[PDB]
């Protein structure tokens, strides 16, 4: 299937509190492999994957210089901001990009990531063409006057094409072993009698990875979509998720229902029914 | 700018039964801007050690945490979580539901 | 590696 | 690039989702309708009435066109307020690009709380909600207004996270019903 590359930074000011505080997050598909914050008893990139710890001090020094390179740019950046808006200094903000590369299976560049954004809201993003921006605000076209004649998609599709990429392969290959590791959804049905006259049934899904999970309550082959309450897959603390469907049904026909847990890490899809001890 | 209220789960990591040792997990997402406080109850009160996940973002821009704690689940204990951020007027209490 | 960001 | 008509044509989504508090929300059917009271229009649905408001007092189209319901689980009620061609902001007038939208609840007794938050604040759009937190556990908003040019170019980036009690967007916007102009009963 297809990987991708995708590095996001955060930085927040902080008026009359310091410095801005300044993050770059790596992540190898849907897993952090990579870690650097300003706000840190050491300021330096840590490895957040066991398997990042085969590169050498070499590839740990470079990529340290130049977070804190990119930390001053922002910090910039920042201030530059203030003035396009023309905020006030008081106020603390935040700058958020996503920057990185999608790889197929072919080896082709399926999407090339750059997008940023001002206190939440999109501000500038490179299109599709890899050669155009597009601007979000009034302010956002100062930006994109200045990356036009500075050229700064032709630089930018260069690192995307070519660089980003470059890495995404030998990241993949460094880890290949453990990104492919999935733990299995250990499931049960739970029953309690909220309703008046009806009870709830609760399909539970625990201790699997990654937080890829399907699951549906069904009646007479029939699966109960809007009848059917799904909260966010969660973090269990221990690398694992967890998830879990509720459906209202009458009393007496607990039986009749069943829940289903798809998961890649499963070898047959989970069927499950209602049993009292 | 835009602004969001944090979505809030307060759960266990594993199922609870009265006596055994557990870890108490409460999961913060989809909040803006990133500046939040949260911390953990026992018995309405707050616990002193509470460890916390790294920052992180979405897709949509949100940040999302994960403040966690050992502790040892009984009959009578009840456990909850406040969160307070800027898009509140008041700060957010969720009591624990052993099962959900 | 992530990439050296242009200013604004 | 793009055609000419694709840079012109301008369009409009709000989506909220609305979470229930200490209740569950039903699903139903949702009406709506314009009132001669206040510019504006009136919706109600999924245990929740809804009153969205501009800051134009002179007689001016309302920037929003179309409003579409839909439901899951018990406690999940979403809301997309749409319109297929605003036309260039630039064109339209700054006080039709305010937005008050006042959230009340209709099936649990309501316990008049409420509570106000800007959610939204750009040169394109101004989006303030006020709802009744005695019967809403959460509420969230998302937004898009762009061309159709841009939205082809910008594609690739994922935006919107509102589920909404779904497995994903997909799944929310396939269950989704045109509110239609007729009172209601429950």
């Amino acid at each position: 299937g297809p990987h991708s590359l995708r590095y996001f930074v955060t930085a927040v000011s902080r008026p009359g509190l310091g410095e801005p505080r300044y993050m770059e997050v790596g992540y190898v598909d849907d897993t952090e492999f990579v870690r650097f914050d300003s706000d840190a008893e050491n300021p330096r990139y840590e490895p957040r994957a066991r398997w990042m710890e085969q590169e050498g001090p070499e590839y740990w020094e470079r990529e340290t210089q130049k977070a804190k390179g990119n930390e001053q740019s922002f910090r910039v950046d920042l201030r530059t901001l203030l003035g396009y808006y023309n905020q006030s200094k008081g106020g603390s903000h935040t700058i958020q990009v996503i920057s990185g590369c999608e790889v197929g299976s072919d080896g082709r560049l399926l999407r090339g990531y750059q997008q940023y954004a001002y206190d939440g809201c999109d501000y500038i993003a490179l299109n599709e063409d890899l050669k155009t921006w597009t601007a979000a605000d009034m302010a956002a076209l100062i930006t994109k006057h200045k990356w036009e004649q500075a050229g700064e998609a032709e630089r930018l599709r260069a690192y995307l094409e070519g660089t980003c990429v470059e890495w995404l392969r030998r990241y993949l290959k460094n880890g290949n072993a453990t990104l492919l590791r999935t733990d299995s959804p250990k499931a049960h049905v739970t029953h309690h009698s909220r309703p008046e006259d009806k009870v709830t049934l609760r399909c539970w899904a625990l201790g699997f990875y990654p937080a890829d999970i399907t699951l549906t309550w069904q009646l007479n082959g029939e699966e109960l979509i809007q009848d059917m309450e799904l909260v966010e897959t969660r973090p269990a603390g221990d690398g694992t998720f967890q998830k879990w469907a509720s459906v209202v049904v009458p009393l007496g026909k607990e039986q009749y229902y069943t829940c289903h847990v798809y998961h890649q890490g499963l070898p047959e899809p989970l069927t499950l029914r209602w049993e009292p001890p | 700018m835009i602004q969001r209220t944090p979505k809030i789960q307060v759960y266990s990591r594993h199922p609870a039964e009265n006596g055994k040792s557990n870890f108490l997990n409460c999961y913060v997402s989809g909040f803006h801007p990133s500046d939040i406080e949260v911390d953990l109850l026992k018995n309405g009160e707050r616990i002193e050690k509470v460890e916390h996940s790294d920052l992180s973002f979405s897709k949509d821009w949100s940040f999302y945490l994960l403040y966690y704690t050992e502790f040892t689940p009984t009959e009578k204990d009840e456990y909850a979580c406040r969160v307070n951020h800027v898009t509140l007027s008041q700060p957010k209490i969720v009591k624990w539901d052993r099962d959900m | 590696s992530i990439i050296n960001f242009e200013k604004l | 690039r793009c055609e000419k008509m694709e840079e012109e044509t301008w369009k409009l989504k709000i989506g909220m989702c609305i979470q229930a508090k200490d209740f569950y929300s039903k699903r139903t059917d949702c009406s709506v309708h314009r009132p001669d009271v206040g510019g504006g229009l009136i919706t109600e649905g999924n245990g929740y009435r809804v009153v969205v408001h501009d800051q134009c007092e002179e007689p001016n189209p309302f920037i929003i066109a179309t409003t579409k319901q839909t439901h899951f689980g018990v406690t999940h009620s979403y809301i997309e307020f749409s319109n297929s061609n605003t036309g260039a902001p630039e064109n339209i007038p700054d006080c039709s690009k305010h937005i008050l939208i006042s959230v009340y609840c209709d099936q649990e007794a309501s316990g008049l709380d409420f509570h106000t938050l800007k959610y939204v604040e750009s040169n394109y759009l101004h989006i303030t909600v006020k709802y009744d937190t005695s019967c809403i556990n959460h509420l969230g908003v998302n937004y898009s207004f762009m061309n159709e040019c841009e939205r082809k170019l910008t594609s690739i980036y994922e935006t919107d996270t509102l589920t909404c009690g779904a497995k994903d967007i997909q799944t929310r916007d396939k269950y989704l019903k045109t509110c239609t102009n007729t009172k209601f009963d429950r």
